[PDB]
């Protein structure tokens, strides 16, 4: 129902790391638009990727994984120092207006 | 003709249209099972065919599966806000219908808007087409769509892989106005006609008991009747074969 | 020369009615708010509808919503003006407008203009049911008379129509002087 | 979109918080807004919406009870609360956007909130 996620995956810094953003078909199947999130600890809750071909203005480029069905998944190509955070999901159910969001994913990148 | 359409209208422009001197047989189409629901909404799906209006309102446009369910009298949610508001007292029976095999399309069927954003819901059956630019922030976009200005629509593209809660589901409300004489009323039927015994007739308007003989008596192509010296009824035209 | 062709019916004829146009191939009518001319003239919506040598009379009565429209295209040879005699109308259409109509007009002869009243006739079906005959019973004391016996041939003697009174003239109302207001605070 | 909160604190069961949202950089009025807040540890839990046409949702555990409003102009932007329990401990953040269409991007700068 909820975009319930392995909250932990890791990967070496350059390479890349897949999170992934699972739920039902009822929603991930259904939509048009899909949006990805990340906390650095503290920070406000930012949104990664709406409308999965797009993301905001001027957010950098390495972003934009995909959603491969029934299951999201976040592609970042060249872990660099400062892609270490927390990530997030977020949709939008199939009744009463009612958005979804993620388990929690807790991006641990190996330091 | 709306039914069936060929040619359907999109929702940021939905329609309307009023039918008069008809005859609407509204269970040859509620048995028709090609239907997702005939919500009625003031009246029963049956028990329609003896209902005399002024004038019925087709209107024909197309949702999305969950806006179905939008679709209701006096209803909070997207297309009943800022696309089609229902009054709370509204008669009719909405009628609504997928439309994934029939307008969707590979790619996407990127011809229908609805109404993104505006600063507030209509009136009832208020048909807004006006395009212009959302204003917000503290200023008039003239235009060029900045901050806060954004357009008043927004593209479905229906694509035929998505989920019933975005596939297309052609949707034609009606409604019944009560004025002034009613011009549409569902068909009546007919029996079989029985001569030579003792029965309870009803013609179109009269009614009586006798004993009905084909006759020689000659009306004048208009007349419906004959009477008595005593004006009791003495011959009546068969409506079906004169 | 079939040049009376049109009517316009209403109340305000002007935005705020009904027509029956026939433009020379195709009866039409329209209940549609329409803007005519003010010098409506044929050159050389809750409704619709589409499709001297003649006499083309009409009757247009609009009672209770409906707009019945009697008719009969006699025919005649004259010249001058209404030809004496008799036909009844037999009625042709029946609209269920339901519009107030209190003004009319008409489209392009002669064409003249009747207005009923509350009359009480007293028809003459013959064998067939088509009226031959009437006496309007209100005309004169020989057709009081016809009307009540509810015959066409009156028989000598002396019959008793009506029953005559004086209309009162003046209204006097009487009430004692009194300009004080009633204490009814 | 200078939006700050204000009206956090802690609550017994009864009492009523009124948050206050600034609505400086962005028209609330012939517009729209939704409320959030998140659990420390968690993903976000939507709370609340405001339409431009007054239309309000909440989710689950919030609908019956909590009840956002804000003023005519885009001074304010409110969250009222009532029947509070000791589950509903979460810091607060604001989220400039409306539902999933027309996505959360700008935010505001969080109130600390604590329900025990
Ligand atoms: C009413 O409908 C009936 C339907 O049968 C018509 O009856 C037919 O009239 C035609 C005249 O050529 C003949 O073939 C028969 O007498 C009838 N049956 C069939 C199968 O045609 C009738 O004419 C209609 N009348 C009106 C006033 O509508
Ligand atoms: C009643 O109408 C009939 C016609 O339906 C009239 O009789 C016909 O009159 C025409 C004269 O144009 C003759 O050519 C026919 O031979 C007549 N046929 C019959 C059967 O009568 C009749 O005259 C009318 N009734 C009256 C009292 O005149
Ligand atoms: C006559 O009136 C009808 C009514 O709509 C119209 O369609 C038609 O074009 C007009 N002219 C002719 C020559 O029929
Ligand atoms: C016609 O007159 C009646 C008289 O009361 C009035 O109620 C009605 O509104 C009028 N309708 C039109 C169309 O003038
Ligand atoms: C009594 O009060 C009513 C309402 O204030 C007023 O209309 C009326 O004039 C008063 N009576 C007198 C005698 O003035």
């Amino acid at each position: 129902s909820a975009l319930t996620q392995p909250p932990s995956a890791s990967g070496s810094p350059g390479q890349s790391v897949t999170i992934s953003c699972t739920g039902t078909s009822s929603d991930v199947g259904g939509y048009k638009y899909v949006s990805w999130y990340q906390q650095h600890p503290g920070k406000a809750p930012k949104l990664m990727i709406y409308e999965v071909s797009k993301r905001p203005s001027g957010v950098p480029d390495r972003f934009s994984g995909s959603k491969s069905g029934n299951t999201a998944s976040l592609t970042v190509s060249g872990l660099q120092a400062e892609d270490e955070a927390d990530y997030y999901c977020s949709s939008y159910e199939g009744s009463n207006n009612f958005v979804v969001f993620g388990g929690g994913t807790k991006l641990t990148v190996l330091g | 003709e709306v039914f069936n359409a060929t040619r359907f209208a999109s929702v940021y422009a939905w329609n309307r249209k009023r039918i008069s001197n008809c005859v609407a047989d509204y269970s040859v189409l509620y048995n028709s099972a090609s239907f997702s629901t005939f919500k009625c909404y003031g009246v029963s799906p049956t028990k329609l065919n003896d209902l005399c209006f002024t004038n019925v309102y087709a209107d024909s446009f197309v949702i999305r599966g969950d806006e179905v369910r939008q679709i209701a009298p006096g209803q909070t949610g997207k297309i009943a806000d800022y696309n089609y508001k229902l009054p709370d007292d509204f008669t009719g029976c909405v009628i609504a219908w997928n439309s994934n095999n029939l307008d969707s399309k590979v790619g996407g069927n990127y011809n229908y808007l609805y109404r993104l954003f505006r600063k507030s819901n209509l009136k009832p059956f208020e048909r807004d087409i006006s395009t212009e630019i959302y204003q917000a922030g503290s200023t008039p976009c003239n235009g060029v769509e900045g901050f806060n200005c954004y357009f008043p629509l927004q593209s479905y593209g229906f694509q035929p892989t998505n989920g019933v809660g975005y596939q297309p589901y052609r949707v034609v409300v009606l409604s019944f106005e009560l004025l002034a004489p009613a011009t549409v009323c569902g068909p009546k039927k007919s029996t079989n006609l029985v001569k030579n015994k003792c029965v309870n007739f009803n013609f179109n308007g009269l009614t009586g008991t006798g004993v009905l003989t084909e006759s020689n008596k000659k009306f004048l192509p208009f007349q419906q009747f004959g009477r008595d010296i005593a004006d009791t009824t003495d011959a009546v035209r068969d409506p079906q074969t004169l | 020369s079939n040049i009376i062709r049109g009517w316009i019916f209403g109340t305000t004829l002007d935005s705020k009615s009904l027509l029956i146009v026939n433009n020379a191939t195709n009866v039409v009518i329209k209940v549609c708010e329409f803007q005519f001319c003010n010098d409506p003239f044929l050159g050389v919506c809750t409704f619709e509808y589409v499709s001297f040598k003649n006499l083309r009379e009409f009757v247009f009565k609009n009672i209770d919503g409906y707009f019945k429209i009697y008719s009969k295209h006699t025919p005649i040879n004259l010249v001058r003006d209404l030809p004496q005699g008799f036909s009844a109308l037999e009625p042709l259409v029946d609209l269920p407008i339901g519009i107030n109509i209190t003004r009319f007009q008409t489209l392009l002869a002669a064409y003249y203009v009747g207005y009923l009243q509350p009359r009480t006739f007293l028809l003459k079906y013959n064998e067939n049911g088509t009226i031959t005959d009437a006496v309007d019973c209100a005309l004169d004391p020989l057709s009081e008379t016809k009307c009540t016996l509810k015959s066409f041939t009156v028989e000598k003697g002396i019959y008793q129509t009506s029953n005559f009174r004086v209309q009162p003239t003046e209204s006097i109302v009487r009430f004692p002087n009194i300009t004080n207001l009633c204490p009814f605070g | 979109v200078q939006l700050v909160e204000s009206g956090g604190g802690l609550i017994q069961p009864g009492g009523s918080l009124r948050l206050s949202c600034a609505a400086s950089g962005f028209t609330v009025s012939s517009n729209y807004m939704s409320w959030v807040r998140q659990a420390p540890g968690k993903g976000l839990e939507w709370v609340s919406v405001i339409y431009s046409g007054g239309s309000t949702y909440y989710a689950d555990s919030v609908k019956g009870r909590f009840t956002i409003s804000r003023d005519n102009s885009k001074n304010t932007l409110y969250l009222q609360m009532n029947s509070l329990r000791a589950e509903d401990t979460a810091v607060y953040y604001c989220a400039r956007g409306e539902g999933w269409e027309l996505p959360y991007d700008y935010w505001g700068q969080g109130t600390l909130v604590t329900v025990s």
